[PDB]
Protein backbone atom coordinates (compact mmCIF):
# COMPACT_ATOMS: atom_id res chain seq x y z
CA UNK A 1 0.00 0.00 0.00
CA UNK A 2 1.52 3.50 -1.14
CA UNK A 3 -1.49 5.96 -0.84
CA UNK A 4 -1.46 7.58 -3.97
CA UNK A 5 -2.81 6.78 -7.37
CA UNK A 6 -0.12 6.05 -9.44
CA UNK A 7 -2.32 4.25 -11.57
CA UNK A 8 -6.04 5.29 -12.26
CA UNK A 9 -8.52 3.86 -14.31
CA UNK A 10 -10.52 6.85 -16.15
CA UNK A 11 -13.67 6.61 -18.52
CA UNK A 12 -12.60 8.66 -21.89
CA UNK A 13 -15.24 11.39 -20.42
CA UNK A 14 -12.69 12.10 -17.31
CA UNK A 15 -9.72 11.56 -19.79
CA UNK A 16 -9.19 16.12 -20.01
CA UNK A 17 -9.91 16.52 -16.18
CA UNK A 18 -6.08 16.57 -15.00
CA UNK A 19 -5.37 20.25 -16.68
CA UNK A 20 -5.60 22.36 -13.54
CA UNK A 21 -2.43 23.76 -12.78
CA UNK A 22 -1.81 27.15 -14.00
CA UNK A 23 1.48 27.91 -15.89
CA UNK A 24 3.23 31.09 -17.43
CA UNK A 25 5.38 31.69 -20.55
CA UNK A 26 7.04 34.32 -22.13
CA UNK A 27 7.20 35.65 -25.86
CA UNK A 28 9.54 35.36 -28.61
CA UNK A 29 9.70 39.36 -28.42
CA UNK A 30 10.91 39.39 -25.03
CA UNK A 31 14.67 38.23 -24.74
CA UNK A 32 16.26 36.48 -21.41
CA UNK A 33 19.74 36.30 -20.66
CA UNK A 34 22.20 35.84 -17.64
CA UNK A 35 23.31 38.73 -17.05
CA UNK A 36 26.18 36.35 -14.85
CA UNK A 37 28.44 35.96 -18.45
CA UNK A 38 28.48 39.85 -18.40
CA UNK A 39 30.14 40.10 -14.63
CA UNK A 40 32.89 38.26 -16.92
CA UNK A 41 36.48 40.14 -15.39
CA UNK A 42 34.50 43.02 -14.24
CA UNK A 43 36.48 46.08 -16.20
CA UNK A 44 33.85 49.12 -16.19
CA UNK A 45 33.03 51.84 -13.75
CA UNK A 46 29.63 52.95 -12.14
CA UNK A 47 27.64 55.68 -11.60
CA UNK A 48 28.67 56.76 -7.94
CA UNK A 49 27.01 54.74 -5.55
CA UNK A 50 27.48 54.55 -1.83
CA UNK B 1 36.06 79.03 -17.15
CA UNK B 2 34.67 77.81 -20.03
CA UNK B 3 30.75 78.94 -20.62
CA UNK B 4 27.88 78.00 -22.62
CA UNK B 5 24.83 80.24 -23.73
CA UNK B 6 22.73 80.56 -26.96
CA UNK B 7 23.21 84.03 -29.00
CA UNK B 8 22.44 85.37 -32.00
CA UNK B 9 24.81 86.46 -34.46
CA UNK B 10 24.32 90.02 -35.17
CA UNK B 11 22.28 90.94 -38.29
CA UNK B 12 23.03 94.48 -39.04
CA UNK B 13 20.36 96.62 -40.42
CA UNK B 14 22.59 97.90 -43.35
CA UNK B 15 20.26 100.77 -44.46
CA UNK B 16 22.50 103.81 -44.67
CA UNK B 17 25.47 101.87 -45.85
CA UNK B 18 28.15 104.92 -45.52
CA UNK B 19 27.08 105.30 -41.49
CA UNK B 20 27.01 101.97 -40.63
CA UNK B 21 31.00 101.58 -42.53
CA UNK B 22 31.94 104.90 -40.42
CA UNK B 23 30.91 103.19 -37.09
CA UNK B 24 33.37 99.92 -36.42
CA UNK B 25 31.65 96.77 -35.57
CA UNK B 26 32.72 93.59 -34.83
CA UNK B 27 31.40 90.10 -32.86
CA UNK B 28 33.28 87.91 -30.17
CA UNK B 29 33.64 85.00 -28.11
CA UNK B 30 35.00 87.24 -25.39
CA UNK B 31 33.30 87.95 -22.53
CA UNK B 32 33.97 91.45 -21.20
CA UNK B 33 32.73 90.38 -17.20
CA UNK B 34 31.96 87.22 -15.98
CA UNK B 35 28.29 86.02 -16.22
CA UNK B 36 26.25 87.16 -13.37
CA UNK B 37 25.98 84.95 -10.17
CA UNK B 38 22.73 82.78 -9.51
CA UNK B 39 22.45 83.45 -13.09
CA UNK B 40 24.69 80.18 -14.10
CA UNK B 41 24.56 76.34 -12.78
CA UNK B 42 28.01 74.58 -11.97
CA UNK B 43 28.36 71.28 -13.69
CA UNK B 44 31.60 68.45 -13.40
CA UNK B 45 31.92 64.95 -14.50
CA UNK B 46 30.00 63.43 -11.53
CA UNK B 47 27.16 65.42 -11.95
CA UNK B 48 26.87 64.51 -15.49
CA UNK B 49 27.27 61.11 -15.24
CA UNK B 50 24.64 61.30 -12.20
Amino acid sequence: FINKRIVERVRVGQILAVLNRRFVAYKGKMRIMDITQSLKMGTKLAAPTV
Amino acid sequence: QVYMHRDMLPEPRLDDIERFRQEGFYYTNMLEAPPEIDRVVQYTYEIARL
